[PDB]
């Protein structure tokens, strides 16, 4: 995340840090969607162009972290992956289209202050929040975990910012240049949930999975967001049948 | 059931320090 800020506790229960079981590394960002699943980014676990294709085994998740190296005592849960789930239309070699993976912990994680799921918008959440202009909260790591609001842009301007073919399933968010504010996900944000709440319940819903952007932070380009509802259907069917 | 509503905000009748610039914006973003 940059030009965004510190996070209060508890603001983003949901998050989720995919990491890299050995060596260490802070891999991509991802979300509690419930106690036993994990919503990321497909190109975090595979990406063959540059050999990525991990296992279950190669990775272990931080749930519930407010600090980005210390370990949070009592706070945070560290659990291991029981299986991963690529979407199987998952398209790396041309946009990143369908960029979305499930991940079913071993065990299931208690919930705490620090560690709640977020909700999965259904149609009448889809249709009446992701609108140009109406803004949604991205959340990531830059000591703290950081924050930035951003607005759904124009599908128009989205796709006029860059030379990449965007689908229907992506959005694009970000200030404009004549907005006078800036704030983005990075590469190192992708899998991180994007999230609005909704004004007629009150609960937050993640509509959007950072996917990919060119440079982050830029003038005139925008983040773009794995559509979640648009592939509901798909996540239902795993959780469904495990 | 119980998603999306946090226990330190939602659950506490708490807002955090930047939701209602959200929450503007379906007034003033459209
Ligand atoms: C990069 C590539 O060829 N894909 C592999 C696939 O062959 C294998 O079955 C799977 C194991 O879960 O990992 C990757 O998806
Ligand atoms: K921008």
């Amino acid at each position: 995340i940059v030009e965004g800020s510190d996070a209060e506790i508890g603001m983003s229960p949901w998050q989720v840090m995919l990491f890299r079981k050995s060596p260490q590394e802070l891999l991509c960002g991802a979300s509690l969607i419930s106690d036993r699943w994990v919503l990321t980014a497909a190109h975090c676990l595979l990406y063959p162009p540059w050999d990525k294709n991990f296992t279950e085994n190669d990775l272990l998740v931080r749930i519930g972290k407010h600090s980005r190296t210390r370990y949070e005592a009592n706070i945070e849960k560290i659990s291991m992956l029981e299986k991963i789930y690529i979407h199987p239309r998952y398209n790396w070699r041309e946009n990143l289209d369908r960029d979305i993976a499930l991940m079913k912990l071993k065990k299931p994680v208690a919930f705490s202050d620090y560690i709640h799921p977020v909700c999965l918008p259904d149609r009448e959440t889809a249709a009446s929040l992701l609108q140009a202009g109406y803004k949604g909260r991205v959340t990531g790591w830059g000591s703290v975990l950081q924050v930035v609001n951003l607005p759904i842009v124009e599908r128009p301007v989205c796709k006029d910012s860059t030379r990449i073919r965007i689908t229907d399933n992506m959005f694009c968010a970000g200030y404009k240049p004549d907005e006078g504010k800036r704030g983005d996900a990075c590469e190192g944000d992708s899998g991180g949930p994007f999230v609005m709440k909704s004004p007629f319940n009150n609960r937050w819903y993640q509509m959007g999975i950072v996917s990919w952007g060119e440079g982050c932070d830029r003038d005139g380009k925008y983040g773009f967001y794995t559509h979640v509802f648009r592939l509901k259907k798909w996540i239902q069917k795993v959780i469904d049948q495990f | 059931a119980d998603c999306g509503l946090r226990p330190l905000f939602e659950k506490k009748s708490l807002e955090d320090k930047t939701e209602r610039e959200l929450l503007e914006s379906y007034i003033d973003g459209r």
